[PDB]
C-alpha cells in the first residue's frame, strides 16, 4: 500500500466520539468494549506486551517515543515498592481537543485501556490525570468508573482473574507544564508541577517514589482495541513504523472545525480538504499550517503541498506531529502576531524552574512584541535564532524547545515578511 | 607675524631662510578649542549575531 487516507468507519477504533451514542457501560458493551476482557488478563503481561510491540503504536502525547518498548520497562519483578500506570489526560497543547473527546464520550474505553495497562506491567493502581478545567469531563469519567465498580469489572478480582486494580482520577489547576510526564508526577504528589530531572527516569522511580508509566489517553484507550481487533490489524495501516490510526484536531481558520480519525499517513491537504470542508477562501487562500499543536514549527503552503501526516514524514519536513492538531492560517492572518501570542502563551504556562526557559521565553516574548509593531532593525532575527539555539537542548523538559520550534518555524520561513515589516516600521514611524 | 618688513627683512637675512611661512608661534590656523560632539565607531565584535566568545 501507497495511498493512504479515507478510513472506513469499519476500521475506526472511537465509535462514539460525537457523542451521539450512549456511553454509559450498558451502551459500552453495545460497541463493544468490555467485551472479552478476563482473556485478555488471562494471559499475562507478556502476551499483550507483545501484541502492543507488534501493533506499532508510538507516543500520542507529543513524543512519538513507541509504546511497547516504553512500558516494557515497567516488565521487572518488584521488591517491595508498588507499580503505577498513570493516564496523562492534562491535554493543554493548543489546537489539540481529542482527549477531551475520548474522556467525555468514551469513557469506559479509557478504563478499559488503564486495566489492560496495568494488566500490561503489572501495576498496582491508575491515576487519571484530567485537566482542572475539565470538570465535566472529570465527573462525567466518575460516573463511568462507578458503574465499572458497580459491575465487578474494576476493583477487587478485576474481570475473574484475581488481579486487583483501582483507578482513581487527579485533577488538575491549570497549569500546562502539568502535561508534561515528570511535572504530571510531581503534581500528583501535592507539590509544585515543577519536572523532574531525567535519569531516574519515572520507569524507575516516578509518582511516590515508585515506578510509575504516565502514557496518554489516546495511547491508553486504544489498546484493548489493539489486543482485541489484532496487532496485525492496527499495524497494517499507515507507513513503516508510522502505524495505526490518529485523532486529528482541525482548527483555526477553516469552514468547519472537527476532532475526526484518520489513518496515520494520511496527506494533510486530503485531511483538511475533506473532513474540515477546506480552508476559508479555498486551498489558494492557504498561508501557512500549525501541523501538530503549539509545540511544532509551521509548514507554509509549499510544504502543505505534498507531505504526509505522520511522524517521520514530518521530520522530513524538519517539523513535528506530536499531537496531531492542524491549527490553518490564512493569507488574512497576521502570522507575526499569531506567533507572538503563542510566545505570550508559553510565557503565561512556564513553570519557571531552571534559567534558560524561565529568561528565555519572556524576552522571546518581548522580541516578538517589538516584531509586531516593527520595533528593530533587521540583524535581531538570527540574533533570536540564536536566543532559540541556546534554549533549545539545555532545558529540562521539552517546553524549552516547543517555546524555541514556533520562533524557529517562524524566522526560517518567513524571514522576508518580517524584513518588510521593520522596513515599514522604519519609514512610517522615523 | 608682527614685526615690521624692515625687522622682517633683517630677519629673513640674518636667518638666511624664510621664516613668516614657516612660524613657531601658532596663530588662528590651529583647531578651535571647542569642538563638535564625536560619535565614535564601535569595534567589530559588536554584533548581535555571531558573538560567541570561544569562537
Ligand atoms: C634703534 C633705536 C630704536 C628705534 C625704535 C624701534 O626699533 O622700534 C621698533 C621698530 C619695529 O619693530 P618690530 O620688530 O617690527 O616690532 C613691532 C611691534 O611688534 C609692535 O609693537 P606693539 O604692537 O606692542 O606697539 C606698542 C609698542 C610700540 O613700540 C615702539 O614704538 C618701539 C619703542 C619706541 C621708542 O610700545 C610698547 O610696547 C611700549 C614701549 C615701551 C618701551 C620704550 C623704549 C624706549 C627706548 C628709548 C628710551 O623697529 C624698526 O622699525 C627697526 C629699527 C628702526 C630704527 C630707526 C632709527 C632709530
Ligand atoms: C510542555 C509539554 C506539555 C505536554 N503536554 C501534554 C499533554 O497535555 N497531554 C499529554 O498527553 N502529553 C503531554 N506532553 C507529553 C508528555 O511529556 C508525555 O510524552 C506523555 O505524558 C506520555 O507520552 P506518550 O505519548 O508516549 O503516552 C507534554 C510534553 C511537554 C514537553
Ligand atoms: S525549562 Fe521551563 S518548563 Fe522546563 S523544567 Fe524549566 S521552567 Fe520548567
Amino acid at each position: 500500500k501507497t495511498s493512504f487516507g479515507s478510513l472506513k468507519d469499519e476500521d475506526r477504533i472511537f465509535t462514539n466520539l460525537y457523542g451521539r451514542h450512549d456511553w454509559r457501560l450498558k451502551g459500552a458493551q453495545s460497541r463493544g468494549d468490555w467485551y472479552k476482557t478476563k482473556e485478555i488478563l488471562l494471559k499475562g503481561p507478556d502476551w499483550i506486551l507483545g501484541e502492543v510491540k507488534t501493533s506499532g503504536l508510538r507516543g500520542r502525547g507529543g513524543a512519538g517515543f513507541p509504546t511497547g518498548l516504553k512500558w516494557s520497562f515497567m516488565n521487572k519483578p518488584s521488591d517491595g515498592r508498588p507499580k503505577y500506570l498513570v493516564v496523562n489526560a492534562d491535554e493543554g497543547e493548543p489546537g489539540t481537543c481529542k482527549d477531551r473527546e475520548i474522556i467525555r464520550h468514551d469513557p469506559h474505553k479509557l478504563v478499559e485501556g488503564c486495566l489492560v495497562g496495568g494488566r500490561a506491567m503489572g501495576a498496582r493502581a491508575a491515576y487519571i490525570y484530567i485537566r482542572g478545567e475539565f470538570y465535566n469531563e472529570a465527573s462525567n469519567l466518575q460516573v463511568a468508573i462507578r458503574e465499572a465498580y458497580e459491575a465487578g469489572l474494576i476493583g477487587k478480582n478485576a474481570c475473574g482473574s484475581g488481579y486487583d486494580f483501582d483507578v482513581f482520577v487527579v485533577r488538575g489547576a491549570g497549569a500546562y507544564i502539568c502535561g508534561e510526564e515528570t511535572a504530571l508526577i510531581e503534581s500528583i504528589e501535592g507539590k509544585q508541577g515543577k519536572p523532574r530531572l531525567k535519569p531516574p527516569f519515572p520507569a524507575d522511580v516516578g509518582v511516590f517514589g515508585c515506578p510509575t508509566t504516565v502514557a496518554n489517553v489516546e495511547t491508553v484507550a486504544v489498546s484493548p482495541t489493539i489486543c482485541r481487533r489484532g496487532g496485525a490489524w492496527f499495524a497494517s495501516f499507515g507507513r513503516e513504523r508510522n502505524s495505526g490510526t490518529k485523532l486529528f484536531n482541525i482548527s483555526g481558520h477553516v469552514n468547519n472545525p472537527c476532532t475526526v480519525e484518520e489513518e496515520m499517513s494520511v496527506p494533510l491537504k486530503e485531511l483538511i480538504e475533506k473532513h474540515a470542508g477546506g480552508v476559508t477562501g479555498g486551498w489558494d487562500n492557504l498561508l501557512a499550517v500549525i501541523p501538530g499543536g503549539s509545540s511544532t514549527p509551521l509548514i507554509p503552503k509549499s510544504v502543505c503541498e505534498t507531505v504526509l501526516m505522520d511522524f517521520d514524514a514530518l521530520i522530513q519536513a524538519q517539523t513535528g506531529l506530536g499531537t496531531a492538531a492542524v491549527i490553518v492560517m490564512d493569507r488574512s492572518t497576521d502570522i507575526v502576531k499569531a506567533i507572538a501570542r503563542l510566545i505570550e502563551f508559553y510565557k503565561h504556562e512556564s513553570c519557571g524552574q531552571c534559567t534558560p526557559c524561565r529568561e528565555g521565553v519572556d524576552w522571546m516574548n518581548k522580541v516578538m512584541a517589538r516584531f509586531v509593531r516593527g520595533d528593530a532593525r533587521p540583524a535581531e532575527i538570527d540574533s533570536l535564532w540564536e536566543i532559540s539555539k541556546q534554549i533549545e537542548g539545555h532545558t529540562i523538559c521539552a517546553l524549552g524547545d516547543g517555546a524555541a520550534w514556533p520562533v524557529q518555524g517562524l524566522i526560517r520561513h518567513f524571514r522576508p515578511e518580517l524584513e518588510e515589516r521593520m522596513q515599514r516600521f522604519a519609514q512610517q514611524h522615523q | 607675524a608682527s614685526a615690521t618688513r624692515l625687522i622682517q627683512g633683517l630677519r629673513n637675512w640674518a636667518s638666511g631662510r624664510d621664516l613668516q611661512a614657516k612660524l613657531q608661534l601658532r596663530y588662528q590656523e590651529i583647531s578651535k578649542r571647542t569642538q563638535p560632539p564625536p560619535k565614535l565607531p564601535v569595534g567589530p565584535s559588536h554584533r548581535l549575531s555571531n558573538n560567541y566568545y570561544c569562537a
